[PDB]
């Protein structure tokens, strides 16, 4: 946990799939681009996707109150979109089961003035809230890590030593 | 036993739950009170994020405690 920092992503709608590669790159070794993502996900909405994965996309809130929905067919275009931002409850699920990973999210949050780093644990299955039972794997390297700092941007959390 | 969770818009639920209910639990029953997907929730209670597969009991969460709902984090 020590030797991990905060690398940089680009700054367009993309965030999330850049910071996804740039550790999926560091953990497994492999390659993918942002765009490549963007179709991975795109091919999953159209194959005959499951019910956890249309409820999501008609029933995503946050922390401010705004309900976002749209359709099953719209997300297969509009995840092409670089304005769409990827969801880890949604995109990290599904790019998790793509490529066998799981996705390490850290979240910045404020609760009663008491700054949190909220830690979850995201597979193909779901997301599980993570800290000193459901640990978080430093040393695996299927194991892949993005921070949000609360900015609405997602930055890919980076090993020093690689 | 009774439960209140408030969110970060300042909205109060209350829930009906029991000491062995899992966290897991707890989020499905926000999920039929509001709608909100499990993997978008977060749940804090004494200044700490609440871990799935663990009870209310093993956290000592007892009656009419209020447990704060903070959302999965968009981004970009």
């Amino acid at each position: 946990p020590d030797n991990f920092y905060v690398g940089q992503a680009i700054g367009n709608g993309s965030c999330f799939f850049d910071s996804f590669r740039q550790s999926l790159e560091q953990q497994t070794g492999e390659q993918v681009t942002a765009e490549k993502l963007r179709n991975d996900c795109r091919e999953f909405a159209q194959k005959n996707p499951p019910k956890w994965f249309t409820n999501a996309i008609v029933n995503s809130h946050d922390n401010n109150g705004q309900h976002r929905s749209e359709t099953v067919d719209n997300y297969t275009a509009d995840i092409m979109r670089n304005s769409r931002w990827g969801d880890p409850d949604v995109e990290g699920r599904i790019l998790c089961e793509k490529y066998k990973v799981k996705l390490h999210v850290i979240e910045n949050q404020t609760v009663d003035n008491q700054d949190l780093s909220l830690h979850e644990l995201i597979d193909n299955s779901g997301s599980k809230s993570a800290g000193e039972y459901n640990k978080v794997d430093y040393d695996d390297s299927s194991t892949v890590h993005i921070i949000n700092k609360g900015g609405l941007h997602f930055e890919p959390l980076l090993d020093r030593n690689k | 036993m009774q439960i209140f969770v408030k969110t970060l818009t300042g909205k109060t639920i209350t829930l009906e739950v029991e000491p062995s209910d899992t966290i897991e639990n707890v989020k499905a029953k926000i999920q039929d009170k509001e709608g909100i997907p499990p993997d978008q929730q977060r749940l804090i209670f004494a200044g700490k994020q609440l871990e799935d597969g663990r009870t209310l009991s093993d956290y000592n969460i007892q009656k009419e405690s209020t447990l704060h709902l903070v959302l999965r984090l968009r981004g970009x």
